[PDB]
């Protein structure tokens, strides 16, 4: 039996200043039945913890980072406000599978923050 | 603050074993789980396993079980990945992680295994598997 | 009476000391049950611990009685 | 709907946002179980909240339904 | 590093009432519960409730039910001890003192009231009453 | 109707340097049914904790302080090693009683430092 999958979108970009959100969806299995966090991973660096247990933010990480779920479809969010230049990252979200008894990560989602005033 | 430190990395022959390690200071040791968790070149990280000290078992996922053996030695505080049988799809950025919530303390322990969010993390080590086999 | 124990790493089987000639198990509930399943402490008794509410105490007196989940027999 | 809630100070009845219809009760103990009581979350839902091992969840469709032990 | 400041001494007649305050720093009482307790001179520590803001509700020994009334308000982060019908039995320090462990945390909280031990503590009010009835 | 007692020796008095202990008993009840704190008090101060939650201590608290419970005398115990003068003060035990919603308090034990010698 595989693991449930968390599909995430492999590419997302916008500009500075607006809100953007990166969803993961559980393929099978209640996205309430266990948690979901999310990792933020610089290139070249290891992985941080950016939200735990669905919606909770360690501290150090900017109150522009927020967690959700929606259980109507199956998927766990996170948003970052005021998105900025720094915030430029991949994004990881993790839960687990208690019937094989394993981590399961989300593929990856590369943010990139636009440098366009204007677009096509 | 807990910091895990590995050993760097490595360039191996196909077919041949790698152990990598990952000390840990700074912090309680036999009671928290340490996972090995891999990211192969521009792909996504991937769960090897790990290890809880205080039961003396090692958790795997089916993908690796065959091939990984996972220890941890409390007397030097220092947990190990062998990876054995390496092939191309083997190289990889190698990551362990220590599990945030320790599984006793007070005299008591958790009934159950359940990983979950990694908190603190090694700096990583490459593992480079030349061509063939 | 040999019992199992949670008050060592890593978990193990002791002699209890004269006059301890009980094993107990407690189990209760913490805010990671959902994840972690019941906190388990395993050990020597003279009598039954008593339970306070929302704990659960057993009590045995063959050797190696109490294991904890992950360590039943097979 | 209007539900209790304890996500405020105090804890108090709110009216709740559009699509929510529901008040829902979520317990579970904590390390202070035995002392007291079990941890009890209060609020409005759309559809009843998922429950998790050793966790209870209860809702309910009329206004303040879902009280407080200690309101109640 | 809360603190709890009370008011001053006071000298009552018999009969009369005596209402103490105590304030505490930082603007909030958050989810804990306050608790007022008395000693009488050369004599111990003696319970007469408490309150919970963030529940609205307040507790009281019997020995007291239906003479003291604890109040608060979270707006002036203040919290008091009103005693009638005052006697000579309660000439006293009046002490209020902080439940260490609060009511709420995370958008939920218990169920049961269950005083706890007492962290912060006022510096204590002394009252005292001439004799008579 | 009555909340539970909880009996302490009214006075302690011992050397510095040696060892002191405190008990607390419970008269009816088990003394495991509750937890047991203990505070200290110096004249004219206001009490602080010294031991939570049975034998926790909080911040600050010397380790030269610690606490027990006896289940078979129903008691719980406070111990000061190495006392000191500074440890002169009123002790209180504190519990509390489920059936009447109670803070339970000991009638408190003053603790004296003896300074001359004695057989």
């Amino acid at each position: 039996a595989s693991n449930f999958m968390l599909t995430q979108p492999r590419s997302v970009s916008e500009s500075p200043g607006k809100t953007v959100t990166i969803s993961c969806t559980r393929s099978s299995g209640s996205i309430g039945s266990d948690y979901v966090h999310w990792y933020q991973q610089r290139p070249g660096s290891s992985p941080t913890t950016v939200i735990y247990e669905d919606n909770q933010r360690p501290s150090g990480v900017p109150d522009r980072f927020s967690g959700s779920i929606d259980s109507s479809s199956n998927s766990a969010s996170l948003t970052i406000s005021g998105l900025k230049t720094e915030d430029e990252a991949d994004y990881y979200c993790q839960s687990y599978d208690r019937s094989n008894h394993e981590v399961v990560f989300g593929g990856g989602t590369k943010l990139t923050v636009l440098e366009n005033l204007y677009f096509q | 603050q807990v910091q895990l430190v590995q050993s760097g990395a490595e360039v191996k022959k196909p077919g041949s074993s790698v152990k990598v390690s990952c000390k840990a200071s700074g912090g309680t040791f036999s009671s928290y789980a340490i996972s090995w968790v891999r990211q192969a070149p521009g792909q996504g990280l991937e769960w090897m396993g790990g290890i809880i000290p205080i039961f003396g078992t090692a958790n795997y996922a089916q993908k690796f079980q065959g091939r990984v053996t996972i220890t941890a030695d409390e007397s030097t505080s220092t947990a190990y990945m062998e990876l054995r049988s390496l092939r191309s799809d083997d190289t990889a950025v190698y990551y362990c992680a220590r599990d945030n919530l320790g599984y006793c303390s007070g005299g008591s322990c958790y009934s159950d295994y359940y990983y979950y969010y990694m908190d603190v993390w090694g700096q990583g080590t490459l593992v480079t598997v030349s061509s063939g086999g | 009476i040999v019992c199992h124990t949670t008050a060592t790493s890593p978990i193990s089987a002791v002699t209890c000391p004269p006059g301890e000639n009980l094993c107990y198990r407690k189990m209760w509930c913490d805010a990671f049950c959902s994840s972690r399943g019941k906190v388990v402490e395993l050990g020597c008794a003279a009598t039954c611990p008593s339970k306070k509410p929302y704990e659960e105490v057993t009590c045995c007196s063959t050797d190696k009685c109490n294991p904890h989940p992950k360590q039943r027999p097979g």
